[PDB]
This record gives structure tokens, sequence and C-alpha cells, in this order.
DNA sequence: AAGTACTTGAGCTT
DNA sequence: AAGCTCAAGTACTTAAGCCTGGTCA
RNA sequence: GACCAGG
């Protein structure tokens, strides 16, 4: 579901830094390179922010209590 | 009495113990429980 | 390539409502929906109705000498049409608007998903009124998202505003809300006149041979029936077929004769017709027209009365109309049904005889019909109409027996025109087919007065399992060839042959017994059910030079050419493969015209034909062109080389074409295709198996296998689904190699594993033996971190007894209930709070009976901490009935604990051994400890050198920032992967082999030799708890032998014996045998008497005395009676009063109860065995 | 299917 | 005549362990 | 107890 806080292998924080990340794909024209500018040196906090699926924003159109 | 949710439409039906189930307004045949305030503790592990 | 993000992440926000984002999906799910949409459209039912002709009944008054009984008041009704309407609310309105049942509360409620079904009853009283009268029948199953639902080609924002997931494929009949679908079987070619060897056939009828001819005729509606020639070794052939279950013998002379009026002479020249008097066939057609020249009639006349006055018994005709037309009507029925026209069945039938005795004549090779050649699919919506015609025959021939029997009794009330008599003879008979079709989808057995010309009866059906897509998938692709060939052990049909290069996956079959059964159907394979129009194929044949003899003529070098079961005409072998050439090339012409601009007329040639040239050879397939146009076969695409465009053929061309597999192989003159790309070759869910061709077969077919029970999502729309045991992991995420295919299909919305940086390394020194490790911050951190989802229903409608009406409800009675443990989690309506930690032993559903007024309890029978997240008050029907069943969803939560298998994606199961500490792991110079440590031990020996390659990939896409695209048979020997993946990481700035220096933890210096560092995707399987534990010390018992029950729900005991006993008894500890298998499990002590030997004769004495001393047990078969003055001592009395002496040696033996339950049995077979003691 | 031992009838010799 | 070994032919039980799930009438 | 599954 949501970005996995505290990427698996190394210990950094990368909780806020998947909506900073998303939103440079989206309006600057740049590659997978972007991830590049946000701090991210190792290659396994690396394959965190970059290969995950965001399954929740598919999800959370489900409310039982939708009131429609 | 207590409170639940319309499957399909998604209102508050109150129905009460011995009863016909059914959406007071949809017709629909289907009730969820919805969840009351409780106060439970999990451990962060 | 590239990871498709932004169009993922837009397609996810706002769900696209133009079009189903990958329609490739639904292309795969195609057969089954579009089957039932032929039954629906495309006049499947109404063909099938209509051929069943009408049933008659009617006032029998005896011929008595007169012969032509007379007979006034006769009705012969007939069903007009079938009519499926769409699954409206519960059969009768409710004071409500009747509104559509969306399969969303099929799932819910629990139930089917049912529709009305009717019919059109017609009337014939003996005259032609032909009034009708529409009849309800009962309700029947639909095919979701088909069309009879009412979710085809609503966009998946309809979807997701109803309750199902926005990629939705349907095609599952929903029973009781298991979703319930119907296999693809394999059947024998249709129409298809082949050979057959197998040694059952003279052994059966001795004066029988081997060598038999087989043809499965079907008619247009695919009601399909199967007539077969069995040769006999003095040269006449019998002309086998079955009728409801019956076997019939008939003699092909017999039936020759009966069907045209012919000269005999016509008949040799049609089996004979060449180089005149080829001394074979002219000896043994001489010997066969002798043989039935013995005792047959001349006429057609005599020997249709002949055939006629034979069958009449048992075939269900109408008792009176006639007997010559009852010859007209068998030669309708059963003899050659494909063919309508009779001539027709006469010129196919000598056709037949001709290639039969050509089959013994060795000019013929024996066919061997158990391969994907003369192999056909059989669809679920084609099956489903058969078997609803099946039903609706029955239905009239039951309706026709009940008048029968009004007729019968006396005469209780004798009018057939009037309208009141049919509705009191419907009221009488059961009406309802429907739930005959349900029970049908709900278990599978078909229950049929003839099989349909199918083998095993039973299993059509298989639940869809949503366990993972994978699943879901390979549930719809997947065909299954019959039990009835399974229970044989042989490495026959089992074996993958190769006349399957495109059509069924040659990689992907499970292991296990099924293995080597079930071909999952290949990536591209279709299966073409809309068939088309042909009759222009015979004027365009008879246009093209071929003519059909009228005057009787055949020659030696013209062959035989065929439309899928009718003689056209015959050509020379040359002109039949120029006609095949022409013939494809205008399908390809006019297809690739209808595509583009130019405007569709009726197809000439419609794509789906394949052209079936058979070459002439020696000892050879026999030759007979074969222009095939039905539907239910299989049909596969490629490139067309002399032209540019597609084209489509079926399991003929294949292996009689040169179709070349890479545009570099083609040789010209002789590759007259090419393949689109070889990956076209596999299977979907094997094809997505990055570098699926480096490793060692076994391991593909295990990663397939294996991959098809991840503990992935199973989805999106998991608040509506009330499955049974659903899993879902938390944090799935895209592979970093994933072949592009992978995102085509789109399965990036369902993703399976994570992505673990697994350093190949043996250092734990617990990662041996196919095991593996887990770096314990990672699994702390949110690794694979299961939720099992186990939706457990309550039903007190089955609870109550009979008779009283409904008593039991839901709730607290009036009056107390209990504090410690019901008020803290049942809320107050017996309904358990939501979202409160239950625990094995507690509550979840409290109801109370009427009349006791006091409150029942049902406890949490699973046997780990478990939550609660939604309880559904399922309603009972239309409306107007209490809360009659609950559905309580428990969210079981599974981190990985230690034995929770995992897997990357080449078959490299194992554990979770030891889940190293996250300091105590290895290290490299960047700093990443290595999450997940597989054994290098473990790639010889298994060939998986496909994951090294892995490793390499996935480093390199971590690292820039790319998708590395490994589709299978990219990358030659030219330049190897390996390179070019080694170029991309000595680009990014690590080892060009991959490898990487890592020290250790424990010590801190550097490992003497550099480590192994890769990127795999660990797809986390499914078997970590529920299966692996159970323990018993003690519980409970069989009810007859006292031995431990067959549980692990029943903590049911372990079994140990009769290998077990083998072993401790070659250990020589004949005390640990006689203590494990006397001891631990069944131990008693019983009473046996010395004297007579009897174990059956101990009775306990009752009312020796006061309290005084304890009963002793004595004997009563060497007891005798108390008449007689004796002894107050050796005397003791009866429960019932007797008194008796005697039987006072009994001594206290210990012996196993099941001893004394062989006892009971045995003696009550009279026979008593007599133990000693000394 | 595999294969076993089982049992009955038809042809040859005293 | 009929005694008596010879022949194909008719009845007839087995096909590894476990273990775990599910649906079913 | 029977049919599909699964190690
Ligand atoms: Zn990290
Ligand atoms: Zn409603
Ligand atoms: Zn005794």
């Amino acid at each position: 579901m949501i970005i996995p806080i505290r990427c698996f292998s190394c210990g950094k924080v990368i909780g806020d830094k998947w909506d900073t990340y998303l939103t440079l794909l989206q309006e600057d024209n740049t590659e997978g390179e972007a991830l590049d500018k946000l701090g991210l040196q190792r290659y396994c906090c690396r394959r965190m922010i970059l290969t995950h699926v965001d399954l929740i924003e598919k999800l959370l159109c489900y409310n039982p209590l939708s009131k429609q | 009495t207590m409170i639940y949710l319309c499957a399909d439409c998604g209102a508050r039906n109150t129905i009460q113990a011995k009863e016909v189930i059914r959406c007071r307004e949809c017709g629909h045949r289907v009730m969820y429980k919805m969840r009351t305030k409780r106060m439970v503790q999990f451990e962060a592990r | 390539m590239s990871f498709q993000t932004l169009e993922r992440e837009r397609t996810f926000k706002n769900p696209p409502k133009d079009g189903t984002s990958f329609p490739d999906l639904q292309k795969a799910v195609k057969p089954h929906v579009d089957s039932f949409n032929a039954l629906t459209n495309a006049g499947l039912l109404n063909y099938a109705v209509k051929e069943i002709g009408e049933k008659c009944a009617f006032d029998s008054i005896t011929q008595e000498e007169g012969g032509a009984l007379k007979f006034g008041n006769k009705i012969s009704f007939r069903v007009d049409e079938v009519q499926i309407a769409k699954p409206m609310l519960s059969s009768r309105e409710r004071s409500s608007i009747n509104r559509k049942v969306y399969p969303a509360e099929a799932r819910e409620r629990l139930t089917t998903y049912k529709s009305r079904l009717v019919l059109k009853f017609s009337w014939s009283v003996n005259g032609g009124p032909r009034q009708s009268e529409m009849r309800e029948v009962g309700m029947i199953p639909i095919m979701v998202r088909s069309n009879r639902c009412h979710l085809e080609g609503l966009s998946p924002a309809e979807l997701i505003a109803h309750k199902e997931e926005s990629e939705e494929m349907g095609g599952y009949f929903i029973v009781n809300g298991i979703e319930k679908l119907i296999r693809m079987l394999i059947l024998p070619k249709r129409n298809h006149p082949t050979a057959i060897i197998r040694p059952s056939f003279a052994n059966r009828g001795t004066s029988y041979s081997q060598y038999g001819l087989s043809i499965r005729c079907v008619r247009p509606d695919q009601s399909s029936l199967t007539n077969t020639l069995h040769y006999l070794n003095n040269g006449v052939t019998m002309f086998r077929f079955h009728w409801r279950k019956n076997e019939y013998l008939i003699p092909s002379m017999m039936i020759l004769k009966a069907l045209l009026e012919t000269s005999d002479k016509e008949i040799f020249e049609g089996i004979v017709g060449k180089d005149l008097g080829n001394t074979f066939l002219t000896d043994r057609v001489e010997l066969m027209l002798r043989a039935y020249k013995s005792y047959g009639l001349y006429s057609q006349t005599e020997t249709l009365q002949y055939l006629g006055s034979k069958f009449r018994v048992v075939l269900g005709v109408a008792e009176d109309l006639t007997d010559v037309e009852v010859g007209r009507f068998l030669l309708q029925k059963v003899v050659l049904v494909h063919l309508r026209e009779a001539k027709d069945k006469f010129r196919l039938l000598l056709f037949m005889i001709r290639k039969l005795y050509a089959l013994v004549a060795g000019e013929c090779c024996a066919d061997n019909p158990d391969s994907p050649q003369h192999q056909e699919i059989l669809l679920g919506g084609f099956l489903y109409g058969q078997i609803l015609k099946e039903k609706i025959e029955d239905w009239l021939n039951s309706i026709r027996a009940q008048i029968n029997l009004d007729v019968r009794r006396s005469a209780p009330g004798v009018d057939f025109s009037d309208r009141k008599y049919l509705t009191r003879v419907f009221s009488k008979i059961n009406n309802d087919i429907g739930t005959k079709l349900q029970y049908f989808l709900s278990t599978g057995n078909l229950v049929s007065n003839t099989g349909l010309d199918l083998q095993q009866a039973t299993g059509y059906t298989v639940v869809a399992e949503k366990l993972n897509f994978y699943r879901f998938l390979s549930h719809f692709r997947m065909v299954h060839r019959g039990a009835f060939f399974a229970e044989l052990k042989t490495t026959t049909v089992r074996k993958l042959l190769p006349e399957a290069w495109g059509f069924m996956c040659p990689v992907h079959t499970p292991d296990g017994s099924p293995c080597g059964l079930l071909n999952h159907l290949a990536r591209k394979c279709e299966i073409v059910t809309h068939p088309s129009d042909v009759s222009q194929i015979p004027s365009l044949l008879l246009s093209l030079g071929v003519d059909p003899p009228s005057v009787v003529g055949h020659e030696s070098g013209w062959g035989c050419v065929q439309l899928d079961g009718k003689i056209v005409g015959w050509c020379t072998y040359k002109l039949a493969k120029h006609v095949a050439d022409v013939l494809r090339l205008m399908k390809i012409e006019y297809a690739v015209k209808l595509r583009n601009g130019t405007a569709t007329e009726p197809a000439k040639v419609p794509l789906d034909l394949e052209i079936g040239y058979v070459p002439p050879s020696h000892n050879g397939q026999y030759p007979g062109l074969y222009l095939f146009s039905n539907p239910a076969r299989m049909v596969r695409p490629v490139k067309h080389i002399s032209t540019g465009e597609l084209d489509m053929l079926g399991p003929f061309e294949q292996v009689y074409m040169d179709i070349a597999c890479f545009p570099k192989e083609i040789v010209p003159k002789v590759s007259t295709h090419v393949e689109y790309s070889p990956t076209n070759v596999l299977s979907i869910v094997a094809n997505m198996t990055p570098f699926s061709d480096f490793n060692q077969s076994p391991r593909n077919m295990y990663q397939c296998q294996m991959g098809k029970q991840t503990m992935g999502t199973p989805g999106t729309a998991l608040r509506y689904r009330t499955d049974n045991k659903l899993y879902r992991l938390q944090t799935g995420q895209t592979p970093v190699v994933r072949p592009k295919l992978h995102n085509t299909y789109g399965l990036d919305h369902y993703p399976n594993g994570t992505n673990a940086v697994v350093a190949v390394i043996s250092y734990t020194g617990y990662d041996m033996e196919d095991a593996m490790i887990l770096n314990k911050s990672a699994h702390e951190r949110g690794f694979g971190y299961g939720t099992v989802y186990k939706g457990e229903s309550f039903d007190l409608s089955q609870k109550r007894r009979r008779g009283e009406p409904v008593v039991h409800h839901f709730g607290f009675a009036p009056g107390s209930t209990p504090r410690r443990e019901w008020l803290q989690k049942l809320d107050a309506d017996g309904l358990p709070f939501i979202g409160i930690k239950l625990e094995d032993g507690d509550p979840i559903v409290a109801y109370y009976d009427e009349s006791t007024g006091q409150n029942f309890i049902e406890t949490y029978h699973g046997t780990e901490p478990g939550f609660v997240d939604e309880v559904r008050l399922l309603g009972n029907d239309v409306g107007d009935s209490e809360c009659q069943q609950i559905h309580v969803k428990l969210r079981i939560t599974r981190s990985p604990i230690i034995g929770d298998k995992f897997s990357s994606r080449h078959g490299q199961k194992g554990i979770c051994s030891q889940k190293w500490p996250t300091v105590d792991m290895p290290f490299t110079e960047s700093g990443m400890q290595p999450d997940i440590i597989i054994n290098p031990h473990a790639f010889p020996s298994r060939m998986t050198i496909g994951m090294f390659i892995e490793s390499l990939a996935g480093k390199a896409g971590a690292c820039h920032g790319l998708a590395q695209d490994s589709t299978p048979f990219i990358y030659s020997e030219q330049q190897t992967a390996a390179d070019y993946f080694g170029e991309q990481l000595v680009k990014a700035g690590y080892n060009y082999h991959g490898n990487e220096p890592m020290y250790s933890g424990i010590t801190g210096q550097e490992m003497k030799a550099d480590i192994y560092i890769g990127v795999v995707y660990y797809q986390r399987l499914r078997h970590m708890v529920s299966d692996k534990f159970q323990v018993r010390t003690t519980g409970p018992i069989h009810n007859l032998t006292r031995q431990p029950v067959k549980g692990r729900k029943r903590a049911g005991g372990i079994r140990f014996g009769e290998m077990e006993r083998d072993a401790v008894i070659g250990h020589g500890t004949s005390f640990l045998m006689q203590d494990r298998l006397m001891n631990c499990s069944d131990y008693a002590q019983s009473w046996v008497c010395r004297d007579c030997g009897s174990i059956i004769s101990i009775m306990s004495t009752i009312s020796m005395n006061g309290v005084g001393s304890a009963s002793e047990v004595r004997c009563r078969s060497c007891a005798k009676p108390a008449l007689g003055l004796e002894d107050t001592s050796d005397i003791w009395q009866d429960g019932s009063g007797k008194k008796f002496v005697g039987g006072t040696n009994t001594t206290l033996i210990a012996l196993p109860s099941v001893f004394n339950y062989l006892t009971a049995e045995l003696t009550a077979m009279n026979i008593k065995m007599m133990l000693e003691v000394k």
C-alpha cells in the first residue's frame, strides 16, 4: 500500500520522498535519474521509491460510506 | 437499537432486533456494521 | 524499457472511463464469455431446441388384428425458443422497483447469480392451431460480464462505482458465492474421419480387429455424437454407434444400401473406384458384398422396414406414427448428423470405407489421436448449451410420460384441446430445470441420460480460487484432458509431443500427479468460437477446376477434398496444393482488406479457416484436402512472409508448413511463414519469468507452478469479497527486472512480491540445504507482511430442527448475559465489536432459542489471535425476513515467521531460517546490509544461472533508474546478456562481473574473495503456520476403537505405522513398538474367561449384596443356570434378575481396544476367536 | 491394463 | 463306449507414504 | 465417504 517508510536494507527515511518524487516525473520531463536530486546515493534506498506501487490510490475509491 | 450501513446506498438505517432487514430507501438486502469508538492497544512491532 | 509510472498513477487516481486499460486480459478471457455470447446470440439454443423436434401423446386403442390402431386425440408439442432474461430482483415483484442485481450482491448475499429462464411452448391438437404459451422454468446461472450480465462493456469507472475491481475480467458462474468455472476439456477433432489401432477393439469382438475408423460428427448446434467403424477379420465392417448408454452394432453395407436406393455396382465403384481391379480392395469388397447378400434384403423400403422393426423399442419415438419414416429417422438421427443431405452422407461413407480398407491395406499410417493435431477444445458455454438442451429434452419427455399416465389411469380428465388440462399436467410434474443447472455448477456431476460423447461424467467444474492473480488467469486459460487417461499409468499422452508449437505451452504444466496432463494454452492461441459462412467456398472450389462426378467415376491419381465433413469434389494432388496456396492468399488478402479502408462484404474465405492440405507419401497419413471452418478449435497467429500481413492457422498446418521462428533464420524456397516473436510461443504465467531461457526446464516448471501460489495482491476490491481465505501482501512492489509483456498485461496493478538485495554467500552457516536467511532489520521494518482474511459465516436457518417456525435470532434475549467475556466482545446485538482482538476461546456471535430463552454461544474456533474487520448482516432474500445469516471477516496477521517459504523467480523455494540480526550480517563498501542471503551451493545441480543473470540485471536497473527488459530469446550468443548488463554496471561504478567486496560482520575483516550481490524479486509463498505445527498431548477419541481422531481440526493425532513399524522392528526396539503402537494410543484393561477362552462372555456381577465387596466379574458362557441349591458364595445375579453358577475364571488382561472391536465385528460374522491364557 | 490362478469342454486312446 | 490329459475361456484382487485445505449431498 | 485442489 503506502510507501514503505524507512526502506528495507538501509535505514534512511523515504516516507516524504515519494510525493516529491512523483512531481518530478510529472513536471520536470526527467527520467528515472530524477530521484538522484532527492539525496539517494545507495541502490538499496533507491529501489524503494523508484519501483514502488502506490496501490492505495486505487483502493481508497471503495468507501462503503459513500453516501451516494 | 443499533446503527448499520446500506451496502449500496450507504444510509444509516437504525434497525431494531427481530426485524425485516432491508435498506429503508434502497431496497437492498445487505448491511455492514460500523466501527464505533473503542480503545484498543497494539504494540508497535 | 522504462517504468510506466506516470501512466500508472494517472490511471489509479481517476480510472479510465473510455476503455478498459489493458485489453489483452480481455482477449485472454475471450474463450468462455464468447462461448456464452454465442449461446445467447448467433442462434445456438434455438437450433438445439428445434432439433429436439416434437413430442407426442395420444389415446391408444389397440390395433387388434388391424395393425393400424386408430387414435384421434394426438398432441405433439414443440418448443419454439428459449429466453434467458437479465437477472432481475427475486422472482416476484415485491413492493418496489424490480431492480437489476449486479454480481456484487451475488458475492455478498452468499447466493448464486440466477435469472429467469423462459420457454415458448407450442401445441398441436391433431390439427394446426399451434397456440403457444410462455413458461417460467426456474432460474439458471449467468456468466459475469457475459451478454447476459449487467457489466458487459461497462467502463471501469462504472465498475469501481459498483463493487467489482477495475480490470474485472468476468467469465465465472457464481454459485453460493464460490466462483465456479467450466474447465476446457480436449476432444477428438470434429468431422474428420480418423483411424484407430487400439487392442480392445478386436478382443471385444473376437472376429474383430484393432483396425477401426472413428469420426466425431457434430450438428450445426454443437450436439455432437460419435459413430465408429469396427472392422472384423472376415472382411465385413460393423458400423458402431452408441445410443442412450447402449452400444449398437450394425453392418456398413446394410446402412449404405439403406441410405440411398442404389445399385451395388455404384457401391463398388465408390469403394474401389480406381485402377480397376486392384486385388486387395476388389477382393475384400467382394467378400463384404456376398456377406451382406447372405441374410439381408434388396430394396431401400425392405431394408428400412428391417431396421425400423428392429429399433422401434429402444427409440423413444412416437409409438404409432410410422415405420418407414422411422427408418428415414434413424438415418437422420444417429448415422451421420453433420451432413444434412442424404446423398452426401452416402458419398462420405464411401470415402470412409475406402479409407478404412486403405488402413488395413497398410498404405495409411496409424493416426495418433492423442496429439494436439487431431484435438480440439470444448469451451464452457458449448457444454452449458448442450446440458441445457438435454435437460429440456428430459423435461419434454417427462411431461409426455405424464400425459401418457393420465391416459393410462383410466381417463380422469381427457380433452387434449382444453388448456385447463395442460395447466394441471404442468402442475403435477417438476417444472424446474434451473436448479438442475445450479446443482451441476455446484458439484459437476453431469447427470444426463446420454453422455453426449464425453467419457468421464464428473469433474467438469473447478472453483476459481482468486488466491493470486496468476492463479486467476491460469484458471481461465488452462485445459485438462480428463481423469480417464489420468488414472492410467503410462509415459503416454502426458508427453509434450511437438505439434503444439505456439498452441499449448510446453513449459508450464504443474508438478505432481497431474504433471503433463493439463497443458495451459499458449500466450496467443485463441479459441475461435464464432463460426462463419462458407457456401462461397464450394462455389469457388468448383469454380477453380475441381468438380464432383455425378456419374460414378474415380481414378488413381485423383484425391479427395472435403469441407469439414462434406465431399465437394476430387483433385489431382498438385492441383490440391495449388488450391491451398491460392485460397490462403485470398484469405490473407481479403482479411487485411477488411481491417483497413476497403468496405466489408461477406467474407469470401473466413480468416479462421485453416486449409488442411495433406500431402501424399508412402506409409503416410491419408491425404484428403481438409477445409475446416467450425468453431471449438485452436487457432494461432503468425506473420506471412510472401505478403507482409497477419495470417492464422490451426493444428494441421503446423505439421506441414515450414514455419521459420526467426526473421534471420528464413531460408527461401521453403519457409512459408515467420513467427511474430517466439515469446508468442509460451503461456502467460510462464512468459513473465525473466531469462526463462537460461534455466533448466524443470526449474522453470517449478517457478511457474509455484508462482501461481504467491501471497500476492488478489486484486484491489477486498471490502466486498466474501471469499473464504484471501491473502494480501501488505507491501508488494514492481520487479526491477520485468519482461515488457509484464507491463502490457498490466500486472503492475497486481504486484506479487518485493525486491531484495540478495547476496549470494555461504556465511551464516544456517543457510545450507536449500534454505536461506532474512535480515532481521528488514524483517521488522516491513518485509513481506502477510495478512490473511478468513471470512466465516453463521446461518441460523440450518440449525433449526424442523416443524416449528423460525425460532432463533441474533442478540441478547431478554434476560441476563455474562459480563466476563460476552459483554466485552459482543456489542449488544450479538454481533461482535468491530476490530476487537479475538483469542481462540472467545465468542464471535450470540444467538438464542425462543423456547428456552437462554442465549447460546459460538466461539472463535481458530487457534491463533485474529482480528475482526467487517460483519455483514446478510439479509435473507427479496425481503420481509429476519437477519438469518451473519458473515464475519477475520483479519489474521502473519509476519514472516521462521518456516515461511520464500522464492525467487526461478524455482529456489526456501525457508526463512534464522532471521539473522542486522548488525551481524555482512556489508559492502557502501553500507547496504544484504537483506536476504541465498546459498551458493544451490545453483549447480539446479542450473538456475538465469538467477545470477537476474542479479546482474537488478543491480543495473536499480542504479541508473531503468527497468531491464528480460523477455526470453532476446539476447543471442554473439553478445551475451551478461556482457550488456556488465557494460551497464561498470558504467554505474560497480564491478563488471557483478562482484562486490564485503567485510564480514562478526570479525570486521574483509572476505578474502569478493561476494555477489544482486537485486532479485522474492515473491513470498504461502505455507507458513496453518500447515506447519500440530501437537497432540491428550485429546478427543474415536467412537469405535478409542484411537485418536484424524484431525488437525479435532486435535487429530499423527499416523505411525505400516512402515514406521518396519523402521523400529529393524532397529530392534520391540519395546518402542509395543509402546507407541499400543500404549500411547489405545490402552485398556479387559477381562477374559480362562475356562472358555472368550472375551465377549464376561459380565460384571450386579446385586451381589449390600455395599460389601466389589463387583467381581464372571463368565456367562461357562456358567450354568441357578436351578438347584448351591452355596451363597459362587452364585451371583443378573440385571434382569437371573442368578447363575459358574464362570469364575476371569482374569484381567491388557488388550488394545481395536481387538475388542474386531471381536465384536467378527462374532457378528458368527465366528469368534478363542484366546487362551496360561 | 496386468496377470494371476480357476474350471469347463472337446478331442484321442484302451 | 468312456476315461483322462489337453486347449482356450470365465471369474477376480492391487496398483507408495503421509500431511493439509476446500465443496458436497 | 465422494470429486477438484496443494505440499
Ligand atoms: Zn536503505
Ligand atoms: Zn440500500
Ligand atoms: Zn467361561
